[PDB]
RNA sequence: CCAUGAGUGUU
RNA sequence: CCAUGAGUGUU
RNA sequence: GCGAUGGAACACUCAUGGUAGACUC
RNA sequence: GAGUCUGAACACUCAUGGUCUUCGC
C-alpha cells in the first residue's frame, strides 16, 4: 500500500507506482542524521519515519530494512519487508532533484556538499566504534609477545655463538637462554666466575662445580673488555626483553578475561589471544566452525595438502595446548578434536556474553582426554 | 621529464611522452599538489596529471591490455565495491570530475582509515565503511549509478556484485567486475572460474561486453564488462 | 741418502729401502711434543731432527713437508721433498712396534694412551688459536647488529599498529622510527601532548601544530592507562635497541679499521664485515675473486638463475654502496664490477697485511665510478 | 617403544633391534656405558647397553639400510676417517672397532671441532684432528696407516682428496668408503652423471669398484662406494 | 601457502 | 637457493 | 688462467579471500 | 546442516660445499 524510503533526505512514503504520497524532511545536522542512520542499521526507525507514519496512518507499510520489521510492528503498524523493489529504485533514479523538491537542500551541489560532509562522519563514527572493540588490544599484545619470543631466540642464539669465543664451554653447560645471558651479564670474562659470586646468583652447587671447572679448563680466547662489553650488551638486552615478555604475559591475562574468559579458561591467555590473532576478532572466532579453529595456524600446511593431495594437518597454533603437543602422535587427532570442540563453545558464548561455563567446559575437556589416553 | 601528454582514446583519460621513451597512462589531478600513493605528478601546459600505476590499479591494467570502450567518464555516477585505502577510486574520482561521483564501499576498517584521508580532500569521494553483503545498510546514503565496479575478495564475489546492481545499477547501466580466482577457489584453474563466473552474468541478465585476461599486471586476475538489462 | 720421519714419537732416519739408520726419540711430554707439531706444520724441523741430522751426517735428506726443505737447507743439507714415500709408508705400517723399538712406550696400550692425549691437547690449541683470530669478533657483531636492525624494525612496525588503536593518525605524521617511539615513550595518552614537551624532545612548530591538531580530532579510541602503559614497554625497548645499535656501530669501527682497514676505506666498517661475515672470514674473502666478492650475499637469486638458466643477480651485499643503490639500473653492474675489483684487492691487502692503500684505492674507484654516470 | 630384542646381524658388531611396533633400528654396542653422544635412545638388553644407529643422520647406517652387502670397519679396524663433523657416525664406528680399534679424526671446522672434542675425550678410540684433508701433511706425525679410509667432506674435488690421502695412510688392498655428495660437487648436474664420473676417476687411480649404493631417501643427492685400493 | 591491496628496514 | 651435519624458541 | 661486456641484492609488517577425505543422520 | 573417523602446527640459529654469459689475450 504504502512504500517507506528511509534517506539521508529524510522519510519518504510513496505509492505502488512511484508516487510522492507524503514526507518529513530530515534536519540539515550531521550529528543528528548520523546517529539516526546508526540506529537505522540496528532497525531502529528515523523520527522522521515516526513522524510520517503517524500522519499517513497507512494500511500497509512496506520497508527495505528486516530489522525494522518488529520495531514498526510494535508501534502498530502492518509491516512487509522487500528488496531492491522497483519503488525504491524509482527514488534512487529521481536524487538529487528530489531533495530539491522536499527541501531538504537548495541545489544540487548544495545536496552534495552535505551528503560528502554526512560520508565523512558516517565513516568516522564506524571507525571510533571499531577501534573501541577491546579484542584489539588482546590481539597486538599477543603478536608483540611473540615479536619479543622470537627475538629473545633470535639474540641469545647469537649471543652463544659471540660469547662461546671466550667461553665455548659454557654455551652446552647452560641450557636456559635466560641463566646463560645472567652469566654474560654479571661476570663477561669466564676469570671472574666464583663460587660466591655465582651461588650469589642462585646457582646450585653442583652447577657451579661444573661451570668454574669448565671456565678453568676452558679453551677459550682471551679478549679485551671492549669486546667482553660489546657482548654483555646484547646479554642485558635479553634480560630485559624476558620482564617485557612477563609484563606483557600478566598484561594479557587480564584483558583475556575480561574479552574471552570461557576462551581463557580452557587454553590460557596466551593460546586465547592467539586464536583471536589468527581468527582477527572474537565475533569471527565465534563464527568458524570446530574444525576451521582446529586448524588456525595451519594455513601453509593446510594449503599444501589442499593443492598436493598430501596429508593435512591435525592441528594448527593450538598443538600448543600441553595435552597436545606432549601427548604421542597418534593421539593427537583426537585430542585437538576435541579441544577444538570445546573452544567453538567457548568463543559463542564469549562473543555472545553468555554465562560463564569456562570452568565446566574444562572440566568435560579433561576427563575426555583422559577417555582417549587409554589407547 | 616530460615531452608531452594528449588525450588518448577515451574521455578524461591521458597519455603521457618522456623523453625517455616512456609512455605512461595519467589522469587530470582534481586536487592539484597531491599524490594518493606515491605516483608522480606531471605538469604539461598549466594543468597536473597523476601518473596511474596499471601494476597497482586493476582499471589501468584493463585498458593497456585491450579495454575497448569506458562506461567510466566525466560526469559517471560509480558505485565502488571495494575502495580499499583509495588507489583505482582516486583515478576513477580524477576522471568523473566535481559533477560525477564515486560511492566507495569497504568492509576493512584498518584500511578505511587511509581511504578517508584520500575522500576528505575529494568531494567526488563518498567513503561507505560498510559490507557489500548488505546493501540495505548504505542504501540510505547512495543513489543509483551508472556504473557499478566490483573488485571485492569474496568467494560468492559475483554473487554480490548482482545482488548490488538490483539495488544499485541503472537498467543498461554497466558493471566492471574483477574476477579474483585465488579468492574465489584456489584449488580451481583461472581458467575455468572466468568461464563459471561469467556464466552466473549471463544468467543474470548481464549482456557480456567483453572479458579481459589481466596479466602481466595482475595473475590469475580477469576483469568482464557487462551492460545490465534489467 | 736418508728419509726423514718426524712424528710424535720422534725423528727417524731411514735409509732407501725402509731400514733404521738412527733416531732420536722425543720426550714424553705433551706439551713440548703439540708444540713442535705445530712449528712443524709451519716447515720447523724437530728439535729432535735437529739432532738427529747432526749425528747421521746425511748426504741427502728427503723430507715429508715441503715447507721444511728450505729450512734444512739454511742448515747446510741437501734436501729434498718426496709426497706419500714408499719408506714413509714403511714407516707407519710399523706403528706401534716402532714406537716401543725406539723406547718411546713401554707397549701398545701406553704409546695409545699418550697418542690420545696428544691428539686431545693438539686439537684443543688450534681451537684455541682459530677463536683467537680478531675478524671472528667484527663478524659476530655485524650480525648482531643486523638482528637489532631486524628487531627495532619489527618491534616498531608492531609499536604502529598498536599505537594507531589509540591515535592512528599519529602514524602516517611521524615516519621516523626512533621519534614515534619517542613520542609514545615520553606521552603515552595523546592528551598529554604540549606545545613546550613537544619542543623539549626537538619537534619544529610546524610539525609541532600538525600532531596537536590530529591528536584534537583523532578519532582513535579512548583507553586505559594501563592499555598505554603496555604499548609504552614496546616503545622504551625500541629507544633502547637504537643505542645499543649506535654503541655496536662504533664498537664495530673500532675491530674493522684494525682487521681490514684497506676494505673499511672502500665500503665503511658496516658493510666491510658483512663481507667478512658471508665469506666467513678475513682469510677466505681475500681468496675470493671479484666477480664472487660482487655477488656475495645473493646466492639466492644465483642458483636460481643457474638451475633455471634466468638472469643472474648484479650485486649482494654490496648493493648497500651508496653509489649503487642510488644510480639508475642500467649502471648498477657497471658499478658493482668496479667496486668488486677494488674490493678483492683491499682483502689482499689487509689480509697478508701489506701496505695500507685504501686512500688510494678509493680515489681510483669513485674517479671510475664519475667515468660511469657520465656516459 | 619397547624392546623385544636386540640380535646381531650379518656384519660384526653391528646389532639389529626388534620393537614391538613391529619397527627394526641398526644399533652398536656402546663403548661407553649410560652416555649418549646425539640424543640416540641407549637400549639395555641381556645386561648390555646399546645406542640406536639412526640411518637419517649416518651415511654408514643409511648404505647398510640400502643394502652394504661387505663391511670393512669390524673389530679392530684402523680407520682414517675425513669429515669427522661434531661425532655423530664416528661414535657408531667407534662402538664397532672397540678399543684395539683405532678411528682418526679429521675435520676442518673449528666451530664442530668444538664438539667433536667432547665425544672423543671420553672414547680412547678417537684421535681428533682439527686439519685440513687437503694438507694431510699435517697429521702425517700423528696417524699410522689403516685398512679403512672413510670419507665425507663436502668438497667439489672430494673423490681426489680420497684419493691423495689413500696414497699416504690406505695399505695395499685396503678399502676406501667414499661418500658422493653430488650437490656439492656440481648443482647444476644430474647426481646419476656425477656418481658415474666419480666412480671413474677411482677406477682411474687404481681402485677396484666394490659396490656403488644410492643413499636416497636417508640423504638426498647422495651416493657411496666400497672400492678396494689395489696401490 | 596462493592471489590481491597498503607499507617498513639494512639506506 | 640446493644437499649435508648440529641445534634453538612458542614448551 | 687475466680482461671487457651482459645480467633478478637481501630482510620484513599489515589488510581481504581461498579451509580437506571418508562414513552416519 | 549435524556427527564420527582419518590426518604434514609454527617460528628460527650455526657449520661445509656448489659462484653464471659473451667477447677478446
Ligand atoms: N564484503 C565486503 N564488503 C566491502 N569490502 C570488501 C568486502 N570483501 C572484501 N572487501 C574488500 O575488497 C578489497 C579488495 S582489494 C581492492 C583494491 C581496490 N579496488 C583499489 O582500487 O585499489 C579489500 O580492501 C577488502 O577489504
Ligand atoms: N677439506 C676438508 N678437511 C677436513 N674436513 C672437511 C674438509 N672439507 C669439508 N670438511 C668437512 O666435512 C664435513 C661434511 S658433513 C659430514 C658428517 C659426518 N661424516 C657424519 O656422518 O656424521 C663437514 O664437517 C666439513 O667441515
Amino acid at each position: 500500500k504504502i512504500y517507506l524510503i528511509e534517506h539521508v533526505i529524510g522519510a519518504v512514503a510513496y505509492d505502488e507506482n512511484g508516487n510522492i504520497v507524503d514526507y518529513i524532511t530530515n534536519p540539515r545536522d550531521l550529528g543528528k542524521i548520523t546517529e539516526e542512520l546508526l540506529n537505522n542499521e540496528k532497525g531502529i526507525p528515523f523520527s522522521a519515519t515516526v513522524e510520517l507514519l503517524k500522519k499517513v496512518n497507512p494500511q500497509e507499510v512496506v520497508v527495505e530494512n528486516e530489522a525494522e520489521v518488529p520495531k514498526l510492528q510494535a508501534l502498530g503498524y502492518r509491516v512487509s519487508y522487500e528488496p531492491y523493489s522497483k519503488v525504491s529504485r524509482i527514488f534512487r533514479e529521481s536524487l538529487p532533484k528530489v531533495a530539491i523538491d522536499i527541501k531538504f537542500a537548495s541545489n544540487e551541489e548544495d545536496y552534495y556538499n552535505f551528503l560528502h560532509e554526512l560520508s565523512l562522519e558516517y565513516t568516522r563514527r564506524k571507525l571510533r566504534s571499531a577501534a573501541q572493540k577491546r579484542d584489539l588490544l588482546a590481539i597486538q599484545a599477543v603478536r608483540a609477545m611473540d615479536d619479543i619470543d622470537k627475538t629473545i631466540n633470535l639474540f641469545s642464539e647469537r649471543l652463544r655463538e659471540w660469547y662461546s669465543i671466550h667461553f665455548p664451554e659454557l654455551d652446552k653447560l647452560i641450557e636456559d637462554h635466560e641463566e646463560y645471558a645472567t652469566i654474560v651479564s654479571r661476570f663477561g670474562d669466564r676469570g671472574f666466575l666464583t663460587i660466591d659470586s655465582l651461588k650469589e646468583l642462585g646457582f646450585n652447587e653442583q652447577r657451579i662445580n661444573r661451570i668454574l671447572d669448565a671456565a678453568k679448563k676452558s679453551i677459550g680466547a682471551d679478549i679485551s673488555e671492549d669486546d667482553l662489553s660489546a657482548m654483555r650488551m646484547i646479554a642485558n638486552t635479553i634480560l630485559d626483553l624476558y620482564n617485557i615478555r612477563r609484563n606483557l604475559n600478566n598484561y594479557l591475562e587480564g584483558v583475556m578475561k575480561e574479552v574471552a574468559p570461557n576462551v581463557t579458561a580452557l587454553v590460557g591467555p596466551a593460546l586465547g589471544a592467539r586464536l583471536l590473532s589468527i581468527a582477527g576478532s572474537l565475533d569471527e572466532l565465534a563464527k568458524m566452525p570446530a574444525s576451521t579453529i582446529q586448524v588456525l595456524g595451519a594455513e601453509k600446511a593446510l594449503f599444501r595438502a589442499l593443492r598436493s593431495g598430501g596429508r593435512p594437518p591435525k592441528h594448527g597454533i593450538i598443538f600448543q595446548y600441553p595435552a597436545i603437543h606432549t601427548s604421542p602422535r597418534w593421539q593427537r587427532g583426537k585430542i585437538a578434536r576435541a579441544l577444538a570442540a570445546k573452544l567453538a563453545i567457548a568463543a559463542r558464548v564469549d562473543a555472545f556474553s553468555g554465562r560463564f561455563i569456562g570452568d565446566q567446559l574444562n572440566e568435560q575437556l579433561k576427563k575426555r582426554i583422559d577417555e582417549i589416553k587409554e589407547k | 621529464e616530460v615531452i608531452t601528454v594528449k588525450q588518448t582514446n577515451m574521455e578524461n583519460i591521458y597519455e603521457c611522452e618522456f623523453n625517455d621513451g616512456s609512455f605512461r597512462l595519467c589522469t587530470r589531478n582534481l586536487v592539484p599538489n597531491f599524490n594518493v600513493y606515491g605516483e608522480r605528478l606531471i605538469k604539461y601546459e598549466g594543468v597536473e596529471y597523476r601518473e596511474w600505476n596499471a601494476f597497482r590499479s586493476k582499471l589501468a591494467g584493463a585498458i593497456l591490455k585491450g579495454l575497448k570502450t569506458n562506461p567510466i567518464r566525466k560526469g559517471t555516477k560509480v558505485l565502488y565495491l571495494g575502495a580499499a585505502s583509495g588507489t583505482t577510486i582516486s583515478h576513477v574520482s580524477d576522471i568523473i570530475e566535481l559533477n560525477g561521483k564515486a560511492y566507495g564501499v569497504e568492509f576493512s576498517p584498518r584500511v578505511v582509515r587511509e581511504l578517508l584521508l584520500v575522500a576528505q580532500r575529494r568531494p567526488n569521494i563518498f567513503p561507505l565503511l560498510a559490507d557489500a553483503r548488505f546493501p540495505q545498510s548504505y542504501k540510505s546514503v547512495v543513489e543509483n549509478v551508472d556504473v557499478l565496479y566490483v573488485d571485492i575478495a569474496q568467494p560468492d564475489q559475483t554473487d554480490i556484485a548482482i545482488y548490488n546492481a538490483k539495488f544499485f545499477l541503472k537498467v543498461n547501466g554497466d558493471m566492471l567486475l574483477v574476477i579474483k580466482a585465488r579468492s574465489i577457489d584456489v584449488t580451481k584453474d583461472p581458467k575455468e572460474i572466468y568461464k563459471t563466473e561469467v556464466e552466473k552474468l549471463e544468467n543474470s541478465n548481464f549482456e557480456t561486453i567483453q572479458i579481459i585476461n589481466l596479466d602481466p599486471y595482475d595473475k590469475d586476475h580477469a576483469i568482464v564488462l557487462s551492460k545490465y538489462k534489467g
